[PDB]
C-alpha cells in the first residue's frame, strides 16, 4: 500500500512512506521488501522509480 | 382518465424494480414523490 | 461445439438395476389406470376542402403492435 | 463497489426499531442466543 | 391468391370454430340412462 | 354511467359524423392522419 | 470374404417380376405373436412393480436344477427376507463399461470441390485468440422542390 | 431482498490494478500490434528468418 | 440375366392418375412439422408445429377446430390410435404426452429420454408405444403403467423413424447411421440390419396392404419385404435430393416429399416415377422455404395432406377427368448402370 | 420421502439423472436442437468430402448470420455455395419467427399486469428496441424508393 | 368435505401390519400404553442418531 | 474539445480495427490512451475506412452535386449516400463550387 | 445520435442523447428562438 502512496503529489507523503519501508524491513527482513521494490522499477513514471530507489538505499 | 390511472400503476411497478429499491428509505421516498405528484396534479378528480 | 449427444444405452447397461436405484418419484406414482377402448360561407374558407404475407416483421399485425407499445 | 447498493442505511433503520422488530412476541418453542452475548434473537433476521 | 390462381381455396384461419371443451371423439354409451 | 353519457340518437349521431367528415377533408393526409378511431365527438341537444 | 457377402443380396427381387406378392402375415399368425409378446411385457411390468420397495404399487401385478451329471439332485428354495433390512444387499449404484457384443459384423453393401468449398468464417463481432446501395432519387423528390421554388419566387415578387 | 440488484463479486480477489500497471500493459499491446507480432532478437543472443 | 432384362419391357407399369392441388390452409406461426389423420372417421386431421402448438383441422371444409397448447419446444411427431380415444405427441423438450381426446387434456406423461424425441408409433395389437430420438435407443412404453418396459440398443446415431407391425419384426427403425434395423423385441435384439442406404435415412412408410416398408435416403428410395431382410425394388429417385417424408397409398402410389419443394409420385410395384410437381411457396417467403416436411394420405387414399416450411398446409387431389390416354406418365426408360 | 432418503444412503444417487427443460435452460436447449438440425441438412447435400473440419466452420457462419439479422445488416459471404446459403437462410428465418412472437407474447403479459421476472422484463425491452428500429429503417427505405 | 368425496378402492385389503406379522421377524405381546409409548421415544431417538 | 489525431494514433486505429473488428470499440479504446470508444468509431467511419472515397471530383460529379443540393437543400447525409462519398467532403466541395462563381 | 427506450410497461418510449458540445449550441438556440417568437408574437393565443 505504501507503494501505491508514492504516486502522491505531496512530498511529505512520499518522504514519510519511504521511512516506513525502513521500519518494516528492520522487523521482517530485507528480501521480501527488496522484491516488491525491484519490481516497481519497471513502471514508466519517474516519480515512482525515484522513490523506490530512495527506499532501496534505506533498506540497505 | 383511465389512461392516466394506468400510468400511475406502471410508475409503482417501476419503483419496485429500480436500482436502490432494496434500500428501505429510498423506496419510501419514491413512494412519496409519485404520490405527491399524483395528488397535487388531479386533486378533485381523485374523489369520484 | 457439443458435436455429439449422449447415447442412452451407456446409462441403460449400468448395474444399479433394470429399474433406477429405488427412488420413488411423485410423477411415477399410479394414476389413470384404466385404458379406454373405442367402439355555407363557413365551408368555403379553407384551402384543402372538398393480404396475408409470409413475414412476421413486415405484417399488418406487427406494425399495429409497434404503433401501440412504442407510442 | 460502483453499482451495488450500500447496506449501511438498512442497518441504521433496523437498529433504531430493533426493540419492536426483535420483540419477545409469542413463544415458538425455544429462542436462539447470540454467541458471546446474552442477546436473544426472536426471529431469523439477517440485517439485525 | 394468384400464386395458386383458379381452382384453389386459400384460407387464413386465426379463430377456433369450436369450443375448448368439445370431446373431439364422442363418448360411446352402450346403454340409455334416465337418472 | 349510461344515463349520463352521450345518447346515441340518429339526429345526433349523424351530426357527430358529419362534423368530423368536414374537418378530416380540410387537412391533407400526407401531413397527419386524422382517424375516427382516435376521435371523440360529444353532441349537446334536446336529446343530450 | 466368402461366407459373409454374396451377389444375390445386392440385387432386388421385383426387378424381374412386378407382380411378386408379399402377403399380409395372417389372422392366426398375428394372434400368436400377440399372445406371447403380451405375456412377456406383463412379466416385465410385475418384476418392475415388485422391486420398487412399495407395498402400494404391488396390487397391479420348482426344483429347476439338476446336476451336471444328474448325480445328486437340487431343490431350490428362496429365503424369506427381513422387511426392515436393505433389500438387495448387493445393490448399489455403479458404472459399468460394457464390451462389444459377440455377433460378427454385417457387410455394408453399398469441379464439385470448387463448388462445395466453404469459405472461412471471419466475424465482425468476435475475434479468436489465435490467428488474429444503388438506387437513385425518385422523381417525386425532383418535382417537389421545383414546385416549392416557384411558389417561393412568385411570393417574394 | 438483496438478490434483486444482480451484482456480484468473485471471492478472493485483490481489486483493480494500479494505473502504472495498466500503462505497462497497454504499452506492450501497442508495440505488438504495430510490429505485426514479430519477435525481435537481442544483440547478445548468438543467433526462423524474420521479415 | 440381360435376357431377363430384355423381358423387363413387357411388364409396363400400371397407370395412375396425376395429382393436383386443391386447398391451401394457413394458420401456424412456425413450420408444420408433423401430421396425423383421424384413423377411423376422417372427420379431422391434426398438425404439430415449430411454434410449439398442435391444431385440429376439419378435413372437408378446412376449418380450424381447436388448438392444443402443451409443449415448450417444437412438436416433432404425433400419433392417434385406432383402438383408443388417445393422442400421443412428442417434442424437442424430451417429453412424451398422452391426450385424452374426450376432454382435450393431457392425461399421461412419459419420462426417460435424455434428449429430444422425434418419433412416436402406436403398436397395432398391444397397448404399447415406441419412441426414439437423438439418444439412439428405442423405448417401448407400457401405455397403462407408464413404464419403459423394453429399451432397444443398436443404432449408432440418432433415430429418425420408428414403425410398428403385428408380427416379427415388431419394430422397424431408421437412423442417421444409414442403416435400417428390424427388431426382435422379446429377445431385445436386432433381427436384421439393412445396410444398403448410403446416407442418413429420414423417412419410412409401411405399405397398407402388402406388408412391406419403404425407406428413403437422399436420392435413394428402396422398398423392403418384412418377412426377410430382402430388397424388393430400387426406385428411380435420382437427382431428387433430400427426402423428408414418404407416403404409401392403398392404390400402390408412393409419395415422396423433398427439401426442394418437389412432389414426386411413384408406382410402388415397379418404382417408376410417373409425376413430378412443384409447390409455389407464398407471398413474402424465401426460396429455401419451399420444402415439404410431413405428409399423410387420408383413409380413403385420394387426398394427400402436406405441411411445409412456409407455415402452410396443402391438400392435394387426384384428377378424375384425367383418364389414361391424354395423361401418360414420365417416359418409362429403365436406364443401366 | 424417508424411503428415498434411506435408499440413497445404502445404494447411492444414480448417475443417470436426466434434467428436464425448465425456464432457466430453455434458451440453451433451443440452441442444441437448431445446431443439430442445421448440420443434418448440410451434411446430406455434401457428396463425400469431410465431416469434422468443415463442420465447426459451418456453425460459425450460422452464428454470424444471426448477429446480422439482429443488427439489421445483410449477410453476404462472397464465395459461399448457393445450397449452403439457402439452408442457413431458412433456419435463420425460423429462429427469427420464434424470437418475434415470443417478444409479443411477453409484452402482452407485462401490459396486463401479470407477474414477469425482472430479467425477463429487461430482455423484452431489448428485443422491442431492435424490432422498433427495423420498422423505422424500413419506413425510411420506402420513402426513398 | 361434502363437496369433494374421495372414495376408497375395493382392492386395497393388504394392510401393512397384517403383512408384517406374517414374517418371522415380528412377534406379539401385550403391554401398558405408557410403556409402549416410552419405547417408541427410545426407538425413534436411535433411528435419528 | 481537442480531438487531434496524430498519425501514430491513425496507425493504432487501423491495426486495432483489424484485430477487434468494427463493433468492439471498447477494445479499440483500450489500446488508445487518449481517445474514447465513440471517438474511435467516428474517425473510422468518416476518415480511415479504406473503402471511403476522398479523390478529386470529376466533371460529372459536380453536375450531380449541384443538382442534388437543390432538390434536397440541406440534407447532407442523404446527398452523401447518393454521391457515395463522405458527407464533409461533399459540403466543402459544394462551398468551393459556389465560390468558383465569384467576382 | 444515440437512442434508447424507456420502460413504461404499457408502451416503450425513445430517448435521444445528443453530443454534449452540440447541445450547448442547441440549448442557446432553443432559448433564443422562443424569446424572439414571444416578442414578435408568432404563435397565436390558442396554441398550448
Ligand atoms: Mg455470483
Amino acid at each position: 500500500e505504501l507503494l501505491e502512496l508514492l504516486k502522491s503529489t505531496n512530498k511529505e507523503i512520499r518522504r514519510s512512506a519511504n521511512a516506513t519501508f525502513g521500519f518494516i524491513a528492520e522487523a521482517i527482513g530485507p528480501h521480501d521488501v527488496l522484491v516488491a521494490l525491484l519490481n516497481n522499477l519497471k513502471v514508466q513514471e519517474r516519480q515512482l522509480r525515484v522513490c523506490t530507489a530512495v527506499a532501496i538505499g534505506i533498506v540497505a | 382518465s383511465e389512461e392516466e390511472i394506468k400510468k400511475f400503476d406502471s410508475r409503482i411497478r417501476g419503483i419496485l424494480m429500480a436500482s436502490g429499491s432494496t434500500t428501505f428509505t429510498k423506496v419510501a421516498a419514491k413512494w412519496n414523490t409519485s404520490l405527491i405528484s399524483l395528488f397535487t396534479y388531479f386533486r378533485e378528480a381523485i374523489v369520484a | 461445439t457439443s458435436h455429439r449427444p449422449q447415447l442412452e444405452a451407456r446409462s441403460g447397461a449400468k448395474a444399479a438395476a433394470y429399474t433406477p436405484t429405488g427412488i420413488e418419484h411423485a410423477r411415477l406414482l399410479p394414476g389413470h389406470t384404466t385404458l379406454k377402448y373405442r367402439k355555407r360561407s363557413w365551408r368555403k374558407g379553407t384551402a384543402f376542402g372538398r393480404g396475408y404475407i409470409n413475414d412476421m416483421t413486415k405484417s399488418e399485425y406487427h406494425q399495429e403492435f409497434l404503433h401501440k407499445h412504442v407510442r | 463497489q460502483r453499482t451495488g447498493l450500500s447496506q449501511i442505511p438498512n442497518r441504521r433503520f433496523t437498529l433504531w426499531w430493533s426493540p419492536t422488530i426483535n420483540r419477545a412476541n409469542v413463544y415458538v418453542g425455544f429462542l436462539v442466543q447470540l454467541d458471546l452475548t446474552g442477546i436473544f434473537l426472536h426471529g431469523k433476521i439477517p440485517t439485525l | 391468391e394468384h400464386p395458386y390462381g383458379k381452382e384453389v381455396e386459400v384460407l387464413m384461419e386465426t379463430k377456433n370454430t369450436q369450443s375448448p371443451q368439445t370431446p373431439l371423439v364422442e363418448p360411446v354409451t352402450e346403454r340409455t340412462k334416465l337418472q | 354511467p349510461k344515463d349520463s353519457r352521450m345518447r346515441l340518437i340518429r339526429q345526433d349521431v349523424n351530426l357527430g359524423r358529419a362534423v368530423f367528415w368536414e374537418i378530416q377533408s380540410r387537412v391533407p393526409t400526407s401531413l397527419t392522419s386524422i382517424k375516427w378511431e382516435n376521435a371523440f365527438v360529444s353532441v349537446y341537444s334536446k336529446n343530450n | 470374404i466368402a461366407k459373409n457377402v454374396k451377389l444375390d443380396d445386392f440385387i432386388p427381387k421385383r426387378q424381374s417380376n412386378f407382380e411378386l406378392s408379399v402377403p399380409l402375415p395372417t389372422k392366426a399368425e398375428i394372434q400368436e405373436c400377440t399372445a406371447r409378446t403380451k405375456s412377456y411385457i406383463q412379466r416385465l411390468v410385475n418384476a418392475k412393480l415388485a422391486n420398487s420397495n412399495n407395498r402400494a404399487s404391488s396390487r397391479y401385478v420348482a426344483p429347476a436344477n439338476l446336476l451336471l451329471n444328474n448325480s445328486h439332485h437340487i431343490e431350490v428354495v428362496s429365503k424369506q427376507m427381513d422387511p426392515l433390512l436393505p433389500r438387495f444387499v448387493g445393490k448399489k449404484a455403479r458404472k459399468v463399461v460394457a464390451p462389444t457384443e459377440n455377433d460378427e459384423v454385417v457387410p455394408v453393401l453399398h469441379a464439385d470441390p470448387n463448388e462445395w468449398k466453404i469459405p472461412a468464417a471471419v466475424s465482425n463481432w468476435k475475434n479468436p485468440n489465435g490467428y488474429t446501395e444503388n438506387n437513385t432519387i425518385n422523381d417525386g423528390f425532383m418535382k417537389l422542390s421545383e414546385a416549392l421554388e416557384n411558389a417561393d419566387k412568385k411570393a417574394r415578387q | 431482498m438483496n438478490y434483486l440488484e444482480g451484482v456480484g463479486s468473485k471471492k478472493g480477489g485483490g481489486g483493480i490494478a494500479s494505473e502504472s500497471q495498466f500503462n505497462l500493459q497497454r504499452r506492450k499491446e501497442v508495440e505488438s500490434l504495430l510490429s505485426k507480432g514479430e519477435n525481435v532478437p537481442y544483440t547478445f543472443q548468438d543467433e526462423q528468418v524474420r521479415s | 440375366i440381360v435376357n431377363r432384362y430384355e423381358k423387363l419391357l413387357s411388364q409396363r407399369p400400371e397407370w395412375h392418375a396425376p395429382w393436383k392441388l386443391s386447398r391451401v390452409i394457413n394458420g401456424h406461426l412456425g413450420w408444420v412439422r408433423c401430421v396425423a389423420i383421424d384413423p377411423v372417421d376422417n372427420e379431422w386431421f391434426i398438425t404439430g408445429s415449430n411454434d410449439t402448438t398442435m391444431k385440429v383441422w376439419d378435413l372437408a371444409t378446412g376449418k380450424l377446430k381447436t388448438t392444443l397448447a402443451g409443449h415448450v419446444m417444437t412438436v416433432r411427431d404425433v400419433a392417434v390410435s385406432d383402438r383408443h380415444p388417445y393422442l400421443f405427441s412428442v417434442s424437442e423438450d424430451k417429453t412424451v404426452k398422452c391426450w385424452d381426446l374426450e376432454k382435450n387434456q393431457i392425461i399421461r406423461d412419459y419420462y426417460g429420454h435424455l434428449s429430444g424425441v422425434r418419433t412416436v408409433s402406436i403398436h397395432p395389437t398391444l397397448d404399447l408405444i415406441a419412441t426414439a430420438g437423438r439418444d439412439s435407443v428405442i423405448k417401448l412404453w407400457d401405455m397403462r403403467t407408464r413404464i419403459p418396459v423394453i429399451t432397444l440398443v443398436g443404432h449408432k446415431g440418432p433415430i429418425n423413424q420408428v414403425q410398428c407391425t403385428p408380427v416379427d419384426p415388431q419394430v422397424v427403425s431408421s437412423s442417421t447411421d444409414a442403416t435400417v434395423r428390424l427388431w426382435d423385441v422379446v429377445a431385445g435384439k436386432t433381427m436384421k440390419v439393412l445396410t444398403h442406404h448410403k446416407r442418413s435415412v429420414r423417412a419410412t412408410a409401411l405399405h397398407p396392404k402388402e406388408f412391406s416398408v419403404a425407406s428413403a435416403c437422399t436420392d435413394d428410395i428402396r422398398s423392403w419385404g418384412l418377412a426377410e431382410g430382402s430388397l424388393l425394388t430400387n426406385f428411380e429417385s435420382e437427382k431428387t435430393g433430400i427426402i423428408n417424408t414418404l407416403s404409401i397409398n392403398q392404390d400402390d402410389v408412393l409419395f415422396a416429399g423433398g427439401d426442394n419443394g418437389v412432389l414426386s409420385f411413384y408406382d410402388y410395384k415397379s418404382g417408376h416415377k410417373y409425376q413430378s410437381l412443384a409447390t409455389r411457396e407464398m407471398v413474402g417467403s424465401l426460396e429455401g422455404e419451399r420444402s415439404v416436411l410431413c405428409s399423410t394420405f387420408d383413409k380413403t387414399g385420394l387426398r394427400l395432406i402436406t405441411g411445409e416450411a412456409d407455415k402452410s398446409i396443402k391438400i392435394w387431389k387426384q384428377d378424375e377427368t384425367a383418364t389414361k390416354e391424354s395423361e401418360p406418365g414420365l417416359a418409362w426408360n429403365p436406364n443401366l448402370s | 420421502y424417508i424411503g428415498n432418503l434411506i435408499t440413497r444412503q445404502f445404494e447411492g444417487r444414480s448417475n443417470e439423472i436426466v434434467k428436464t427443460t425448465t425456464k432457466q435452460r430453455l434458451d440453451a436447449y433451443y440452441d442444441l436442437e437448431l445446431r443439430n438440425s442445421v448440420m443434418d441438412d448440410i451434411l446430406e447435400m455434401m457428396p463425400e468430402s469431410i465431416r469434422q473440419k468443415k463442420a465447426r466452420t459451418i456453425l460459425q457462419h450460422l452464428s454470424e448470420a444471426w448477429r446480422c439479422w439482429k443488427a439489421n445488416i445483410p449477410w453476404d459471404v462472397p464465395g459461399m455455395p448457393a445450397p449452403i446459403k439457402k439452408i442457413i437462410e431458412r433456419y435463420i428465418k425460423s429462429k427469427a419467427d420464434a424470437w418475434v412472437s415470443a417478444a409479443h407474447y411477453n409484452r402482452e403479459r407485462i401490459k396486463r399486469g401479470a407477474h414477469v421476472e425482472k430479467t425477463m422484463v429487461k430482455k423484452n425491452l431489448g428485443r422491442l428496441t431492435r424490432l422498433w428500429i427495423k420498422n423505422e429503417q424500413e419506413r425510411q427505405r420506402q420513402i426513398q424508393k | 368435505n361434502e363437496l369433494h368425496p374421495t372414495l376408497p378402492t375395493n382392492h386395497n385389503k393388504t394392510k401393512l401390519l397384517k403383512s408384517l406379522k406374517n414374517t418371522k421377524y415380528f412377534q406379539q405381546t401385550t403391554i401398558d400404553w405408557v410403556e409402549a409409548g416410552l419405547q417408541l421415544c427410545r426407538q425413534g431417538h436411535n433411528m435419528l442418531n | 474539445k481537442g480531438g487531434v489525431w496524430t498519425n501514430v494514433e491513425d496507425q493504432i486505429l487501423k491495426a486495432a480495427v483489424q484485430k477487434y473488428g468494427t463493433h468492439q470499440w471498447s477494445k479499440v479504446a483500450s489500446l488508445l490512451q487518449k481517445k474514447t470508444a465513440r471517438q474511435s468509431e467516428l474517425r473510422w467511419n468518416e476518415y480511415l475506412n479504406p473503402k471511403l472515397n476522398f479523390t478529386e471530383f470529376s466533371k460529372e460529379e459536380d453536375a450531380q452535386l449541384l443538382d442534388l443540393a437543390r432538390e434536397l437543400p440541406n440534407q447532407w447525409r442523404t446527398i452523401a449516400d447518393m454521391m457515395a462519398r463522405p458527407a464533409q467532403v461533399c459540403v466543402e466541395r459544394y462551398n468551393r463550387l459556389l465560390e468558383s462563381e465569384d467576382s | 445520435v444515440d437512442i434508447t427506450m424507456m420502460e413504461n410497461y404499457q408502451n416503450i418510449s425513445p430517448v435521444y442523447s445528443v453530443d454534449p458540445l452540440e447541445k450547448i449550441t442547441d440549448a442557446y438556440l432553443d432559448q433564443y428562438l422562443w424569446y424572439e417568437a414571444d416578442q414578435r408574437k408568432l404563435f397565436p393565443n390558442w396554441i398550448k
